[PDB]
C-alpha cells in the first residue's frame, strides 16, 4: 500500500523514497490509524525537505489527527522552526486548538522554543 | 559490697571520663593505677602489682569516643578488656542501638560486665550511664538494662540518665529516643537520677559565665554531683551507704523514680553558710532538671552535705525552711527528708571551672515537678507521631511500630501519677 | 560508619564528578600525584572517607568512571587531576546511548553493568565499615540517567543496608533543548524514588537563572554552570569530609532530613555565590534562604520546610551564628512546618573553601521542590500525549506502560508534598 509506505518514508526522512512514491500515485494525504498524515510525520521527526515538497503537492496543512493536532502544533512541541516557518508560509491556522486545549503557542511555551514562541505572536497566536 | 558502672554510648562515656576523673583525684589514684597512701574498693579493683583499676566498662558502637579513651591521659588506668567499640553507630536510631546493631555485640558487652563480676567478692548492683537522645545509649543501653534484669535479677540498678537540649541537638528525632529510653528506665532501674541537659547547659552559661559552654564543662559539673551521690558507697558514711537505700529512701511507689538533683553552691573560680548552700540547693537555679519545685511536691528529699558542716547548723537552717512554708512534702508519704554529712570538702579538678568551696550540698529528690520535662518531650513526640514523621527509620531497624503508642502509653501514665500526687 | 564509594555516569556526572574531585582535593592537601601537602590535621583525619591510602603513601579516589562512550573520561584522563584516578576504575564502552534512557538502561549499558558493578564491588569490599554510595549524573540524557540507573538498582540489591546518594542534574530547555530529556528525567526519577535514600538535586533550570541573573553571564557555558555546582557539592559535603557532629555521615545526614522515605529530594542554597570582601553572617544567613541562591528552580516561599541544616564555614563566632540563626527562623516562619521541634540546625566548620574566609551551605526538605517536578511533569506530558519518539523507547524492549507508571509515581510525589505542606499541628 502506497500510502502507508509514504507514511513511513516522511517519518523517516528518506527523501528519495518519498518522490518515488508521489510520483507513481502515493496518497500525499493518506492517513494512519489515527489520522496523522505524512505531512503531520516529516513535520514531528523535522524532514523539512519533505514537508515542503508534500505542501507543494496538495497536502493539507491544516489537517487533524483524531486528537485534533495539526503539523504545526507538532513541529512547535519538537522545536522544528524552518519547518514552523514554511507550515505558516502556507496557511497552518496559527490558533488552532487540539483536543486538550492546547495551541501550538501554548506547546512551544512548554518545551522552551522560545524563538517559535517569538514567530507564533507575530503571526498572531493568542 | 563492690559497684559496677556502665557506661553506654558517647554521653554515657564522656560522662564517665569526667567522673572516673574526679574519682581517682578523690582516693589519691594517679592515671596508672598507683595509690601511694575498706570503702574505695567498691569501685575499684586492685592487682597484684598494685593498680587500682574501676570496676567499669566503656561500650560505643563506634570507636571515635572509646579510642580517646584508649589512647588519653588515663589509657594506663583501664584494662583494654574493659573499653568496647563496634564499626557503624545507630545513628541517633533507638530501634539501631536495641535491635538490628546491638544484638551483634550485647553478649561480648555482657561477658566483659561477667569478668568484672567474677572479681567482686559481693557485687551489690550497677550504675548505668548513658543519654537517652541518642541511638547507642539509649536502645543499646536499654537492651542492656533488659539483659541485666535477667542475668542479675537480684542487683540494684541506678541510672544517671542524659535528657536533651534545642541548644546541645544534633538530631531532630531526640523526641523518639527519649521517650523509648524512659519507658525502658521506667521497668529496669530502680532510681534513675536526670540530667537534663536544658538545665545544666544553662547553668554553666549563667552561674558560670560561660558564653557557650562544652561538653567537657558540662560533665564536669554532673561530675561533681555524681562524686557527692556516691560518696557514701565509696567512704564510710551514714545517709545511701548502699544502692538499694537510694530506693529505700527515695521512692515511696516503685515506677515514680526519677530524681530531681541539685548542688550549690555554684560559683566561678573568678574570686558562702550552711544556710545560704541549703537556701540554693532548693533554688530553680540550682537545679539540674528545669522546673519549679515550688510548683510540685516532694516525695523524698536526700541532703548530702561536704565539708566544714556543723549538724546544728544544718537544723537550723531545716528548721527555717520549714517555716517557709514554700517548700512542702506530700502529707502522709511513706518517704521523706534525710540528712547526711560527710566532712571533707568537694575535691577541685585541676582546669575546672568549679571555685573551690570549704563546704557544699548536693541535694536528690523526688518531686512532682520533674513531670515538666517529660511534658516538654511527650508534646514533641505528640506532633511528629501524629503524622508518622521519621517513623519509618524505626521500623526498618527491628521495631514494631505498635513501640512507639506502648513507650507514649506509659509517660502518659507516669504524667498521670505526678499530677495524682500532687 | 567511614568509606564512601563514588560513581560518575556519563557526560555530566563525568564532568561534574572531575570538578568534585579537583576541588576537594585542593581542600583536603592532595595534589595530583596523590600527594598531601597542607597546614591543618583537620584535612588528613577523615580523607578515608572519599580517599583510598596506596603504598607510596599517595591518596587515591574511590571513585569509579562509567560512560558508553569514551570521549569523556578520555578528557578526564587528560583533565588536571586525570592521572590520580585508578587506571582500571575506567569503565567506558564504545557505542554511546544517543539520549535514550533505553539505550542505558535495558541495552547498551546492561551489555556494561557488570563490568561496572565488578568494579564497584571490587571498592565496597575493601572498606574497613562502608557508608554507602555517591553517583554523580544527569537525569536528561541516557548514560547518566538510564545506565546510572541501572547500576542504583543493581547495587541497591547486593548493597541493600547501606546508603545510596546521588547528585542529580534535573534537565531544562534552557541548556539543552532536546525534547526527550522529559522522558529520561521522568523515567529517572521513578527510580530514584524507589531505589536511593538522598538525591541531592542540581536543577539546570536554576543554574542557567543564576548565570544569566545574579551572575550576568549572557550564554553560561557548561564551565560555568559547573563552577556553582562544585560549590555547591564541597558545601554539601563538607559535613561528611571534616570533623564535627551534625551530618557527620550518610545515615545520621538521612534521619535528620527524611520524615517520609518517598521525599528524598533536596532543595540546596549556598552563599556567596561566585564566577570563576567577606560576607557577614546575618548576609549569609539571609541569602542561604533566597530564591536567587537555590539550585533548584522552585521558590521556598511557595512551600514549608519539613527540614534543614545549614552548614557554615570558616573563621566565625558560634555566638553570632545562633544569633542570626534565631533571626531567620522567626523572619521565615511561614515557610516551616510548626509539626516538627526543632527542625532547622546549624553548625561550624573551621575550613573555608578555596578564596573564601565566609560561607554556608543550606540543606533542606522543602515541598516547594513540588514546583521543580511539576515543571517537567508538564513536559512529560506535553510529549506522551502526542507520543511524539516513544518507538525509540519501545524499540529497545520497553514498555509504554512504565512511562505511565513513572508518571503516576512522580504526580503521586507531588501529591504529597502538597499533603505534608498543608498539613496542620
Ligand atoms: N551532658 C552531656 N551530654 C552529651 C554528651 N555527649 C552527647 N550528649 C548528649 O547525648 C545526646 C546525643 O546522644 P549521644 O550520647 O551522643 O549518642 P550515642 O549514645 O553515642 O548514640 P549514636 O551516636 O546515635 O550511636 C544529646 O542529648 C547530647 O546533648 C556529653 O559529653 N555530655
Ligand atoms: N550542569 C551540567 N549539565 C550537563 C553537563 N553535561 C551535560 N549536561 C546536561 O545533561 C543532560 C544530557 O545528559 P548527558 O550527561 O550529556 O548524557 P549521557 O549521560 O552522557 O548519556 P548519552 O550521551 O545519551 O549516552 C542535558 O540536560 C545537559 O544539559 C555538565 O557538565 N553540567
Ligand atoms: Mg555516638
Ligand atoms: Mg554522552
Amino acid at each position: 500500500d502506497l500510502g502507508k509506505k509514504l507514511l513511513e518514508a516522511a517519518r523517516a526522512g528518506q527523501d528519495d523514497e518519498v518522490r518515488i512514491l508521489m510520483a507513481n500515485g502515493a496518497d500525499v494525504n493518506a492517513t494512519d490509524a489515527s489520522g496523522l498524515t505524512p505531512l503531520h510525520l516529516a513535520a514531528t521527526y523535522g524532514h523539512l525537505e519533505i514537508v515542503e515538497v508534500l505542501l507543494k503537492h496538495g497536502a493539507d496543512v491544516n489537517a487533524i489527527d483524531i486528537m485534533g493536532s495539526t503539523p504545526l502544533h507538532l513541529a512547535a512541541l519538537i522545536g522544528h522552526l524552518e519547518i514552523v516557518e514554511v507550515l505558516l508560509k502556507h496557511g497552518a491556522d496559527v490558533n488552532a486548538v487540539d483536543t486538550w486545549g492546547d495551541t501550538p503557542l501554548h506547546l512551544a511555551a512548554i518545551m522552551g522554543h522560545l524563538e517559535i514562541v517569538e514567530v507564533l505572536l507575530k503571526h498572531g497566536a493568542d | 559490697r563492690e559497684v559496677i558502672s556502665i557506661h553506654v554510648g558517647q554521653g554515657g562515656i564522656q560522662v564517665g571520663n569526667a567522673c572516673w576523673e574526679l574519682f581517682c583525684l578523690e582516693h589519691g589514684i594517679q592515671p596508672d593505677g598507683q595509690m601511694p597512701s575498706d570503702a574505695f574498693n567498691t569501685f575499684f579493683s586492685e592487682t597484684g602489682a598494685g593498680k587500682h583499676v574501676p570496676r567499669a566498662v566503656f561500650l560505643d558502637l563506634e570507636p571515635t569516643v572509646i579510642d580517646e579513651v584508649r589512647t588519653g591521659t588515663y589509657r594506663q588506668l583501664f584494662h583494654p578488656e574493659q573499653l568496647i567499640s563496634g564499626k557503624e553507630d545507630a545513628a541517633n536510631n533507638f530501634a539501631r542501638g536495641h535491635y538490628t546493631i546491638g544484638k551483634e555485640i550485647v553478649d561480648l558487652c555482657l561477658d566483659r560486665i561477667r569478668k568484672l563480676a567474677d572479681n567482686c567478692t559481693g557485687l551489690q548492683g550497677f550504675l548505668v550511664f548513658n543519654s537517652v537522645g541518642g541511638g547507642t545509649g539509649s536502645g543499646l543501653g536499654s537492651l542492656l538494662l533488659e539483659r541485666l534484669s535477667v542475668d542479675y535479677g537480684k542487683k540494684s540498678k541506678l541510672g544517671f540518665t542524659i535528657y536533651p537540649s534545642p541548644q546541645v541537638s544534633t538530631a531532630v528525632v531526640e523526641p523518639y529516643n527519649s521517650i523509648l529510653s524512659t519507658h525502658s528506665l521506667l521497668e529496669h532501674t530502680d532510681v534513675a537520677v536526670m540530667l537534663d541537659n536544658e538545665a545544666i547547659y544553662d547553668i554553666c552559661r549563667r552561674n558560670l559565665d560561660i558564653e557557650r559552654p562544652t561538653y567537657t564543662n558540662l560533665n564536669r559539673l554532673i561530675a561533681q554531683v555524681i562524686s557527692s551521690l556516691t560518696a557514701s558507697l565509696r567512704f564510710d558514711g551514714a545517709l545511701n551507704v548502699d544502692i538499694t537505700e537510694f530506693q529505700t529512701n527515695l521512692v515511696p511507689y516503685p515506677r515514680i523514680h526519677f530524681m530531681l538533683s541539685s548542688y550549690a553552691p555554684i560559683i566561678s573560680a573568678e574570686k558562702l553558710s550552711v544556710a545560704e548552700i541549703t537556701n540554693s540547693a532548693f533554688e530553680p537555679a540550682n537545679m539540674m532538671a528545669k522546673c519549679d519545685p515550688r510548683h510540685g511536691k516532694y516525695m523524698a528529699c536526700s541532703m548530702m552535705y561536704r565539708g566544714d558542716v556543723v549538724p546544728k547548723d544544718v537544723n537550723a537552717s531545716i528548721a527555717t525552711i520549714k517555716t517557709k512554708r514554700t517548700i512542702q512534702f506530700v502529707d502522709w508519704c511513706p518517704t521523706g527528708f534525710k540528712v547526711g554529712i560527710n566532712y571533707q570538702p568537694p575535691t577541685v579538678v585541676p582546669g575546672g571551672d568549679l571555685a573551690k568551696v570549704m563546704r557544699a550540698v548536693c541535694m536528690i529528690s523526688n518531686s512532682t515537678a520533674i513531670a515538666e520535662v517529660f511534658s516538654r518531650l511527650d508534646h514533641k513526640f505528640d506532633l511528629m507521631y501524629a503524622k508518622r514523621a521519621f517513623v519509618h527509620w524505626y521500623v526498618g531497624e527491628g521495631m514494631e511500630e505498635g513501640e512507639f503508642s506502648e513507650a507514649r502509653e506509659d509517660l502518659a501514665a507516669l504524667e498521670k501519677d505526678y499530677e495524682e500526687v500532687g | 560508619m567511614r568509606e564512601i564509594v563514588h560513581i560518575q555516569g556519563g557526560q555530566c556526572g563525568n564532568q561534574i564528578g572531575a570538578k568534585f574531585w579537583e576541588v576537594i582535593s585542593d581542600e583536603h592537601g592532595i595534589d595530583p600525584t596523590g600527594t598531601y601537602h597542607g597546614d591543618s590535621d583537620l584535612q588528613l583525619e577523615r580523607i578515608n572517607v572519599y580517599y583510598n591510602e596506596a603504598t607510596g603513601g599517595r591518596y587515591v579516589p574511590r571513585a569509579i568512571l562509567m560512560d558508553l562512550e569514551p570521549g569523556t573520561m578520555d578528557s578526564v584522563r587528560a583533565g588536571p587531576f586525570g592521572q590520580l584516578f585508578r587506571p582500571d576504575n575506567f569503565v567506558f564502552g564504545q557505542t554511546g546511548a544517543g539520549n535514550n534512557w533505553a539505550k542505558g538502561h535495558y541495552t547498551e549499558g546492561a551489555e556494561l553493568i557488570d563490568s561496572v558493578l565488578d568494579v564497584v564491588r571490587k571498592e565496597a569490599e575493601g572498606c574497613d565499615c562502608l557508608q554507602g554510595f555517591q553517583i554523580t549524573h544527569s537525569l536528561g540524557g541516557g548514560t547518566g540517567s538510564g545506565m546510572g540507573t541501572l547500576l542504583i538498582s543493581k547495587v541497591r540489591e547486593e548493597y541493600p543496608d547501606r546508603i545510596m546518594e546521588t547528585f542529580s542534574v534535573v534537565p531544562s530547555p534552557k541548556v539543552s533543548d532536546t525534547v526527550v530529556e522529559p522522558y529520561n528525567a521522568t523515567l529517572s526519577v521513578h527510580q530514584l524514588v524507589e531505589n536511593a535514600d538522598e538525591c541531592m538535586v542540581i536543577d539546570n533550570e536554576a543554574l542557567y537563572d543564576i548565570c544569566f541573573r545574579t551572575l550576568k553571564l549572557t550564554t553560561p557555558t557548561y564551565g560555568d554552570l559547573n563552577h556553582l555546582v562544585s560549590a555547591a557539592m564541597s558545601g554539601v559535603t563538607c559535613c561528611l569530609r571534616f570533623p564535627g557532629q551534625l551530618n557527620s555521615d550518610l545515615r545520621k545526614l538521612a534521619v535528620n532530613l527524611i520524615p517520609f522515605p518517598r521525599l528524598h529530594f533536596f532543595m540546596i542554597g549556598f552563599a556567596p555565590l561566585t564566577s570563576r570582601r567577606a560576607l557577614t553572617v546575618p548576609e549569609l544567613t539571609q541569602q542561604m534562604f533566597d530564591a536567587k541562591n537555590m539550585m533548584c528552580a522552585a521558590d521556598p516561599r511557595h512551600g514549608r520546610y519539613l527540614t534543614a541544616s545549614a552548614l557554615f564555614r570558616g573563621r566565625m563566632s558560634t555566638k553570632e551564628v545562633d544569633e542570626q540563626m534565631l533571626n531567620v527562623q522567626n523572619k521565615n516562619s511561614s515557610y516551616f512546618v510548626e509539626w516538627i521541634p526543632n527542625n532547622i540546625k546549624s553548625s561550624i566548620c573551621d575550613i573555608p573553601p578555596k578564596g573564601l574566609k565566609m560561607a554556608v551551605t543550606f540543606v533542606g526538605n522543602s515541598t516547594a521542590i513540588q514546583e521543580m517536578f511539576k515543571r517537567v511533569a508538564e513536559q512529560f506530558t506535553a510529549m506522551f500525549r502526542r507520543k511524539a519518539f516513544l518507538h525509540w523507547y519501545t524499540g529497545e524492549g520497553m514498555d509504554e506502560m512504565e512511562f505511565t507508571e513513572a508518571e503516576s509515581n512522580m504526580n503521586d510525589l507531588v501529591s504529597e508534598y502538597q499533603q505534608y505542606q498543608d498539613a496542620t499541628a
